[PDB]
């Protein structure tokens, strides 16, 4: 025989068939995952779990189809998760249609794989001038109209109907990470979860959440005005790095040895003590005898922190990571900590850290989310993920385009008027491209349970006539224009939706032949 | 609604039917015939072996 | 001092530390419903290393089996050596860890450590001397892993010096079949080596190359692994059950094998694997009867520790080393430990524990799979839900290119 | 409890050594039976010097 | 889709999702209605060897018996969940979401959409919270009625043990409760009260303890048994050998630098004893009538316990990190660590200490506190279940009185507020709320699902569910015609309706929130679930 | 019909997991399963009673007449068995004395309640008589007592 | 969360018997999968036609362009496809040509 | 009680007989009901023998498909 390959060579225009088939099959998986009547998905993984969302992202994070064209289509909601984090199972939905739609030239009028990547590149850059257009700016700094932009995807979510509570959750965690152009993270987004309890008593509180105690019982479990300073060490003596092999000739020694232990923790404890510290958060574990003399000047002893949840409390009281304890400060205190308190619950203690509020560095936080069990919780926290996210474009881009699918049928509208003017042989995939534009308001029409043909035929012969911003309402299934409806999206994640999709099929039309099982 | 767990597709042609398309396969038999071929290639003439 | 208290947690764990049980038992002399049919002191007078003696001389061992699925627990117990252990020892809980260590670490210890705490604490007061604690986890499953960690967290600070020994069993990479293994076996080590004090690598995939090279099983079933398993580790409690002074009590035994603290990492070495000392010589070290994977001939030996068996005296030990010494040069390091007793089943074996640096091996391999098939930040959801973030991961990489460093550090 | 081990540096040691254990063990002895016991219950093992 | 993607799957979708959900949540709801109510049947489960252990909670049911299904283990969550906070509740959380589900269906299948009955539930769930608010009562915590204590302990310990225990059982609670509220107010429930595990003569024997009891006691039997003023000592130094950070070999070369050696080897522990002798003499005064004794964490080596034995004082070893921090409530000293700076004032007071002893285990009892902060519930047992029945019904009592104090309403219960939010949701003008469109029978649904659970409780006494509700809605039609402000009740003895603002019959503020709140957000998300997969690498 | 659906909705919990209900006559069953060993008992209570040979695992053997020595060793199934196997060894261990009269009793007590359960008593009606009873067979033990020690050497 | 339900209808109709109805998705399951088959017969059409070989289970070889001739002999599970099939032969018992303009 | 006579007998009785009753009806209404109406799918009846058959009664669609559950042979016949 001959090399580890030629098992069933799938060469020709089956090949492409197969994949535009098994394209076309991902995005029906989650085609009712779309629209304010969504449906839900509760996907098994093989552990032992439970993913219930109907993010396409998180449903497709679970999922594994052993095909490796289906797979580029897999990765595409990492692209959008990972860039702005809102319109994953758009990016899904809209690719398989853009596929779809210029097969059948493929298989039949026999336009080759790169005439179409060419026309699609003059509709991609037709694309971006027409949805800079159809656009309209938006003040920043108006409160009214950003928890309106914020609830515009909590309304796809189970919790459109805590929204007014929401909105007033994401937009003070923004505004608090947000720095003074405007960059902001989500790693110190702290996602700590307590389960039960109800929605409308949750909210956020600034500062840290920890889920330990302290040490000693008379710690002071109330301290008005706290002063944290921050240990990465051990407070404890050490073995140390050298081989080291200590010899005992006389019996003054071991008794010596030993009381030099306890002379140690003593020197770094009583230093510790210039400053008169409240509380001592050490990042490695704590030793019973220092922790004592911790006690001998009124500090608070807490066990070993991981380092995530010291680089937040860095930013929170102001303190530095500090290591080498003999060039401690007074400066490098931390300062202007609000109230210290500890509340019961039954799961773990919870020792709570409050700010007096009262440029530098930014300033991190803790939500709290009261859900009613463990799926609630992280259904919840990835609707904030969502929420969250869409507050980053508009700081980072002022542009706002019109949602509810009135930008993507504006595509879909002038690449079929220009695709007349565009005589040659790139008009029949450019005027393919406004087919599948026109699909994503016709999955909401589907989903709200109206007719899609006269709906679209009204819609077609509005948007040139009544205005730009029309569109169609998922809830009730008529024509609404997007002024009044008063639901707003960004329009950043219309350009990654419009740039992922074609560039993804430009990459998957270049497949000609499959070979499965050549190596490891 | 559905009677089971899961609905396997179907097969077009029969389970084990060989089938392909493209150029390939007419290179095949080509190359078929002049396997048959090369035997009696050395056969022709007065002067061939048996 | 006195007695040794021996932790197994995990599906692995509960195994391997009913093999071992199986074997210490017999090995000094009791029936399975602890009563001593033994002959005579040299069996019964270290015995309280390991056994409780009750009125009415029911031994019962000081072990404390833990595993977050009832299931493991519940198949040794109602078998056979199951009326050794107090019933009020076991500690197990739903659900599963779900082989993840984040979740099974993170949600048990919040439930199953305290009530581990609790068991440790009163049992142990039973007694005047620990010394020390024996683990047996798996480095790459879920609850052995996080647990273990969570416990040996828990207490090192509720024993400060108490020596801390684990015989942690490293996954297969090509026979463990789960794809999250070496993603906890990452954030394993971690804290494996910040707070243990000895530690010994045994490898899934290396036992496979012995059972079936030496012992020529057609199928290895985890039963003879864990045989063999238990074999070594028969030895090296020897080396502490038997009254000797060679390596005498744990303690020593770290001493003497741990050049400098962050270096816990041990490779086992045992024969007979199926006599006379200088044929057991070549067996011992032998590069196929590593249960390491890695080679330690392209590796480089640091502290050779062996522990023989049955009648062997002073000199034919020595003798050995002289001459081994003499041709292995390249690759002065020797430590002998005569024992009297004898292998159930053998006259004479001979376990062999060196440091090397070839466990860098062992580490680089791992390092590149969790670094290399997780840029792609594969199947981290499944962590970060649990509460952890991936500033966590980070650190734990930047661990690993430490030890590696370290080993390099010291010339390999 | 610690790495009981000999230590001799020159042969003055290395005589006394021997004999040292003589005495000491001895002496402890000899201090036990002035008191007019004659027979004692051992924990744990017996050395041979001593009995 | 999934076949041509996935060689091996399978894939439910449009109408087994729906039945999936509905027939497993109506599996397990069977599994615990009859557990549900006072007259309810015990449920032991023996997994492998045939470990027992009996209780009725359906926590323990659900965190023990491995499941398969996967809307169950979300019906396991929330149902742990609820509980592991509130401690009460566990049930009714599976009967809400396995009759809200069933409820729904039948719509489902007249052709509604899930969406707008989730919405019905959400804006339904809205009108519960004020409705809570007009339901509840306000109590005043300043009048320290033990009465009212007593009532509410007994609406737990009837349900899950009879009335033999539940009367014997009942005191030992609300002793241990009466000294929870202070002029700080500040609840403290798993440092306070414990519960501890002990073989003796019957379940019924159970008695309250004021003072903190130890599960050790003296190992030397020279030492003293029983002390009459006892005044503690907290140390968590190690007394045992310090091993010493790689110190090594006592290198010795003559004979006798060996005994010198391991003299010095000791001096270390006699350099901690010797403070404790000055300690003791300060404090020697009326010595065989006082006593002293000292508790330490970590382990004491035995060659020092002769020492504490001469001066007969009571040495107690390896403690608990939850008993170090209950002797300062206990005896009310203060805690100490090192052996450095020592005082009169850290030593607490004790009026009575004994041990007594049960074949090889004994324990040190410890009571007569002049101020006592904190206490105990030593519980007595027979079997091993029999502690897990009693272990599940002190933690679940004590989570139920102690919700009481936190705040200062309390619901009455025996199905008034669910059949009081009946009549609200069937009765109030639709127009001012928000809800149009298909919502008609949402409200219906959830407002007729909630009328299940009080009946489940007349199936376990086998009456007639349907007819004992007759005279119940009898009463509330002309209830409030009549001007006099009451609220019905169910009592299964005699199967007519009754009051439990007389009966005692009560139930805490936060479970019915919290169950509600947690069954509506499970429920709603399992209808909205369309479609069931499995896929991943394995 | 050549085959039932076999139980559906039985993937709720796991395969080896089985329901026993009162139904079914399988609280008599449960009284029959105490009837097996119940009557290995009757022929070892008293003076002439006869002695069990009872090896197990090991081999280890006892030959014995009590009750609550026998039952540590044989493995036990049934689970309403093992709480007499625990009420014995409560027995033995705080008083040491009267073993076989909590076997024989008590299983009698279950024999007597096969007649009241088929009558159709409920359940909550048997643990009120019996409790009621106990309260005056206690009270007359203390009432119909004759004789003392009165001295701890003699 | 390992092991379904079942669907439990599994009480009905046998597992033999696969259902493929709408909504699932059946139209796009067959008239995608009959697209193999209708390229066979528009490879075959014309002058210039590309004869098909078709060899049965007997072993009889038969090679054609007549785009009928071939199914009769193609043992085709899909039954979609079997309506085009005799449909077809009705056209070759009657007409007799254009097997492969109706197909 | 019944394996007590027949150790390879089954039984369900009064919970478990009840729900087989009423979701066998339900699964054979779900499947059946679609033919009802001037608007109803066809069907195709395949058998192992490539038999292809379209029909909208439910008779003929019974007769061929056999039966398992012991409910719906009542309803069918
Ligand atoms: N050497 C050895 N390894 C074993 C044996 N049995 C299991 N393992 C290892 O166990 C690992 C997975 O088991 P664990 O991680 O302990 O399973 P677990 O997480 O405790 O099980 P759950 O808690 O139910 O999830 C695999 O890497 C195996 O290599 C054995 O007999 N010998
Ligand atoms: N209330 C609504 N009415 C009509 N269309 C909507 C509505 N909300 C969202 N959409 C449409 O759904 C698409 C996806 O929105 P969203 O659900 O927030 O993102 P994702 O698809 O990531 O869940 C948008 O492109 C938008 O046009
Ligand atoms: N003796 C009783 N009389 C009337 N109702 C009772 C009685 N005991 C319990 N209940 C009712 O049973 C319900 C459940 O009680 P409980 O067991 O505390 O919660 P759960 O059943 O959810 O664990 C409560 O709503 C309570 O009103
Ligand atoms: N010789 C005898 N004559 C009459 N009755 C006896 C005789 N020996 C024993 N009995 C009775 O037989 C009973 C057996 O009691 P049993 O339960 O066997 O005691 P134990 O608890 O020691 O086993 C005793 O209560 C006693 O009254
Ligand atoms: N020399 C030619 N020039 C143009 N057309 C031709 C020529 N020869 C054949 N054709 C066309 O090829 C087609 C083949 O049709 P065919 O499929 O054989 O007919 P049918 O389907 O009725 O059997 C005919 O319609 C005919 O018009
Ligand atoms: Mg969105
Ligand atoms: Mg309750």
């Amino acid at each position: 025989v001959f090399m580890n390959a030629s098992q069933e060579r799938t060469t020709g225009r089956q090949a492409q068939i197969s994949n535009i088939t098994a394209a076309k099959a991902v995005a029906d998986v989650i085609r009712t995952c779309l629209g304010p009547k969504a449906m839900l998905k509760m996907l098994l993984d093989p552990m032992g779990g439970l993913v219930l969302t109907n993010d396409g992202h998180a449903i497709l994070r679970e999922i594994d189809v052993a095909h490796p064209a289906a797979k580029s289509m897999l990765e595409l909601s990492r692209t959008q998760d990972e860039e702005v984090g809102d319109g994953t199972t758009t990016v899904i939905i809209l690719a398989g249609e853009i596929l779809a739609q210029c097969a059948p030239y493929l298989i039949e009028k026999n336009i080759h794989p790169v005439i179409i990547i060419q026309a699609l590149k003059k509709a991609l850059t037709d694309a971006l001038e027409v949805i800079k257009q159809v656009s309209k700016p938006v003040d920043v700094e108006n409160d009214a109209a950003m928890k309106k932009l914020i609830q515009a995807s909590i309304g796809t979510k189970y919790v459109i109907h805590w929204s007014e509570k929401m909105c007033e959750l994401a937009l003070d965690a923004v505004k608090t990470v947000r720095k003074d152009f405007e960059i902001d993270i989500k790693r110190y987004v702290r996602v700590e979860k307590i389960p039960g309890g109800d929605v409308l008593d949750s909210r956020v509180l600034k500062g840290v959440l920890l889920n330990k105690d302290v040490v000693h019982p008379k710690m002071s479990r109330h301290i008005e005005n706290p002063r944290v300073v921050l240990l990465d060490c051990p407070l404890e003596y050490k073995k140390g790095e050298s081989q080291t092999n200590i010899e005992i000739e006389k019996e003054e020694d071991w008794n010596r040895i030993l009381q030099i232990e306890e002379e140690q923790v003593q020197l770094m404890c009583e230093q510790i003590l210039a400053v008169r510290p409240t509380l001592v958060i050490t990042e490695k574990g704590v030793s019973d005898l220092a922790q004592h003399y911790l006690l001998k000047g009124g500090c608070s002893v807490l066990r070993r922190v991981k380092k995530s949840d010291n680089n937040r409390i860095a930013r929170v009281t102001g303190a530095t990571i500090v290591n080498r304890v003999e060039d401690l400060k007074e400066s490098d205190v931390g300062t202007n900590c609000g109230l210290f308190k500890v509340e019961m619950i039954g799961d773990e203690y919870f020792s709570f850290l409050d700010n007096c509020k009262e440029s530098g560095l930014q300033k991190a936080c803790t939500i709290m989310l009261r859900g009613g069990s463990k799926d609630i919780l992280n259904e919840i926290d990835r609707n904030l993920q969502d929420a969250m996210a869409v507050a980053r474009n508009v700081m980072l881009s002022p542009s706002l385009s019109p949602g509810g699918g009135a930008t993507e049928m504006a595509v879909s509208v002038k690449l079929a008027e220009k695709a007349k003017q565009l005589e040659g042989i790139q008009q029949w995939p450019y005027q393919a491209v406004a087919d599948a534009m026109e699909c994503i308001p016709r999955t909401l029409i589907q989903n709200a349970g109206g007719d899609p043909i006269r709906l679209l035929s009204q819609l077609r012969a509005k948007h040139a006539q009544g205005n730009f911003t029309t569109g169609i309402d998922g809830d009730k299934g008529k024509i609404v224009d997007m002024v009044s409806y008063g639901i707003w999206e960004p329009e950043v994640i219309k350009q990654q939706s419009v740039k992922t999709a074609i560039e993804s099929a430009c990459l998957l039309l270049r497949v000609d032949d499959i070979v499965s099982g050549v190596r490891k | 609604m559905n009677f089971g767990s899961q609905t396997p597709t179907i097969v077009v042609l029969k389970e084990g039917t060989d089938a392909s398309q493209g150029k390939g396969q007419i290179i095949s038999n080509i190359n078929a015939c002049v396997a048959v071929q090369e035997a009696l290639k050395p056969t022709l003439g007065p002067l061939g072996s048996d | 001092m006195r007695e040794i208290i021996h932790i197994s947690t995990g599906q692995c764990g509960n195994q391997i530390g009913a093999a071992f049980w199986e074997t210490i038992c017999g090995e000094h002399g009791l029936d399975f419903n602890g009563t001593y049919h033994g002959h005579d002191d040299i069996q019964k007078e270290r015995l309280n290393v390991y056994f409780n003696e009750a009125s009415s001389g029911k031994w019962v061992p000081r072990s404390i089996n833990v595993d977050l699925e009832p299931g493991t627990i519940d198949a040794v117990r109602n078998s056979a050596i199951g009326n050794l252990f107090r019933p009020d020892n076991y500690i197990f809980g739903q659900s599963s860890a779900g082989n993840v260590w984040a979740k099974g670490h993170y949600t048990e210890g919040a439930e199953l450590v305290d009530s581990v705490m609790d068991v440790i604490r009163r049992e142990a007061e039973g007694c005047d001397s620990l010394q020390g604690f024996q683990i047996t986890h798996s480095l790459g499953g879920g609850t052995g892993s996080g647990m273990g960690t969570l416990l040996i967290s828990k207490i090192r600070e509720e024993f400060p010096d108490r020596m801390m020994a684990t015989f942690s069993v490293l996954p297969s990479p090509k026979t463990s079949d789960t794809v999250v293994e070496p993603y906890n076996a990452t954030l394993s080590v971690h804290q494996l080596v910040e707070h243990s004090d000895e530690t010994f690598c045994i490898d899934n995939e290396a036992l496979y190359d012995i059972c079936q090279r030496t012992l020529k099983l057609n199928q290895p079933s985890y039963g003879d692994l864990n045989n063999l398993v238990s074999s070594v580790m028969s030895g090296v409690t020897t080396s502490l059950r038997y009254p000797g002074q060679l390596n005498s009590d744990l303690r020593k035994l770290a001493v003497n094998l741990v050049p400098f603290p962050r270096l816990h990492f041990f490779m086992v070495g045992y024969a007979p694997l199926t006599l006379t000392v200088p044929e057991l010589t070549q067996q011992m070290f032998d590069a196929k009867n590593m249960m390491a994977a890695a080679d330690p001939r392209n590796g480089r030996y640091l502290t050779v520790a062996a522990f023989f068996r049955g009648k062997v005296s002073v000199k034919e030990v020595e003798d050995e080393m002289h001459k081994v010494q003499s041709k292995n040069s390249d690759y002065n390091n020797v430590q002998t430990a005569v024992c009297s007793v004898a292998p159930q089943g053998l006259d004479m074996a001979a376990t062999f524990i060196a440091n090397s640096t070839s466990i860098q091996e062992l580490f680089k391999r791992v390092g590149d799979q969790f670094s290399a098939m997780f840029k792609r930040k594969a199947f981290l959801h499944w962590y970060t839900s649990e509460g952890m973030d991936e500033l966590e991961f980070s650190e734990a990489e930047s661990n690993m290119n430490d030890l590696v460093s370290e080993y390099q550090q010291y010339q390999e | 409890e610690t790495k009981g081990t000999v230590l001799l540096h020159n042969a003055q040691e290395m005589l006394d050594f021997s004999k040292g254990e003589e005495k000491q063990i001895d002496a402890m002895m000899k201090e036990i039976a002035d008191m007019g016991v004659e027979c004692i219950v051992a924990g744990a093992g017996v050395g041979e010097l001593a009995l | 889709s999934l076949q041509l993607l996935n060689p091996k799957a399978e894939s439910l979708r449009r109408d087994a999702a729906l039945k999936v959900n509905v027939t497993s949540a109506e599996g397990l709801q069977s599994v615990l209605e009859t557990n549900l109510g006072p007259k309810g049947t015990l449920k032991m489960l023996v997994d492998g060897a045939g470990n027992i252990k009996l209780t009725k909670d359906g926590k323990v049911l659900l965190t023990e018996m491995q499941i398969q299904s996967p809307t169950a283990v979300l019906i396991a969550r929330a149902a742990a969940a609820q509980d592991e906070i509130t401690g009460d509740g566990t049930t009714t959380v599976v009967c809400l979401v396995g009759e809200l589900l069933r409820q729904a269906h039948r719509f489902i299948q007249e052709g509604v959409h899930p969406r707008i009955i989730t919405d019905g539930f959400e804006i339904a769930r809205k009108e519960s919270m004020k409705f809570l608010d007009e339901f509840k009562i306000s109590k005043t915590n300043l009048s320290n009625d033990r009465e009212f204590l007593l009532q509410v302990a007994r609406s737990s310990l009837l349900t899950k043990v009879d009335a033999d225990l539940t009367e014997v059982l009942t005191p030992i609670v609300t002793d241990a409760v009466l000294s929870v509220y202070d002029a700080q107010a500040d609840n403290l429930d798993l440092h306070m009260v414990e519960i501890m595990q002990m073989q003796h003569l019957s379940p019924k024997d159970t008695t309250f303890i004021k003072g903190l009891v130890l599960d050790h006691g003296g190992r030397h039997p020279d030492m003293p048994t029983r002390v009459k003023n006892a005044y503690v000592l907290i140390l968590n130094v190690s007394l045992e050998y310090e091993k010493t950070e790689v110190n090594s070999g006592f290198f010795y070369s003559s004979a006798d630098q060996r005994d010198k050696l391991a003299a010095s080897e000791r001096k270390f522990v006699d350099a901690k004893l010797k403070k404790i002798i000055d300690l003791k003499n300060e404090v020697c005064g009326m010595d065989p009538d006082k006593g002293f004794v000292i508790i330490n964490q970590k382990g004491i080596d035995p060659m020092s316990l002769d020492v504490f034995a001469k001066h007969n004082i009571l040495a107690l070893r390896r403690a608990k990190r939850r008993n170090m921090e209950r002797l300062q409530l206990v005896t009310g000293g203060e805690a100490q660590n090192s052996v450095e700076d020592l005082s009169p004032q850290i030593l607490g007071f004790s009026g009575l200490v004994y041990q007594e002893t049960i074949g090889e285990e004994k324990f040190t009892y410890v009571t007569e506190n002049t101020d006592p902060k904190s206490c105990t519930i030593l519980i007595k047992g027979s079997t091993h279940y029999a502690l897990a029945q009693t272990k599940d019904a002190v933690r679940d009592g004590l989570r139920a009185v102690a919700n009481v104090l936190k705040d200062k309403n309390i619901i009455p219960g025996a199905g008034a507020f669910y059949i009081a939010l009946s009549r609200y949701l069937r009765s109030a003008n639709m127009n001012k709320l928000g809800a149009k469109g298909k919502t008609k029978t949402g409200i219906e649904a959830f407002a007729e699902a909630l009328l299940v659970i009080p009946k489940t409780l007349v199936k376990n006494s086998g009456f007639d569910p349907l007819d004992v509700l007759a005279m119940v809605e009898d009463e509330l039609d002309d209830a409030q015609d009549s001007d006099e402000t009451r609220y019905v009740g169910v009592d299964l003895n005699i199967g007519d309706s009754c009051d439990p603002t007389i009966e005692g019959i009560w139930d805490s503020y936060r479970v019915l929130r919290n169950a509600i709140t947690g069954a509506t957000g499970i429920a709603s998300n399992l209808l909205l679930c369309d479609e069931l997969l499995r896929a991943g690498r394995s | 019909s050549l085959r039932l659906p076999q139980n559906p909705n039985a993937g709720l919990f796991k395969q080896g997991y089985n329901s026993y209900s009162n139904a079914d006559g399988q609280i008599i069953k449960s009284i029959a399963a105490i009837r097996e060993l119940h009557q290995m008992c009757l022929t070892s209570m008293g003076p002439c009673g006869r002695n069990k040979i009872i090896v197990n695992h090991l081999g280890k053997i006892i030959i014995t007449n009590d009750a609550a020595t026998m039952l540590r060793e044989l493995d036990i199934v049934h689970p309403a068995v093992k709480v007499l196997v625990m009420a014995t060894e409560q027995q033995k261990i705080d008083m040491g004395d009267g073993t076989n009269l909590v076997m024989i009793l008590a299983g009698e007590l279950l024999n007597v309640s096969e007649k009241l359960i088929s009558m159709g008593l409920s359940a909550v009606e048997i643990i009120q008589g019996y409790n009621m009873a106990r309260k005056f067979t206690l009270k007359e033990l203390d009432e119909m007592v004759v004789g003392e020690i009165t001295d701890k050497n003699d």
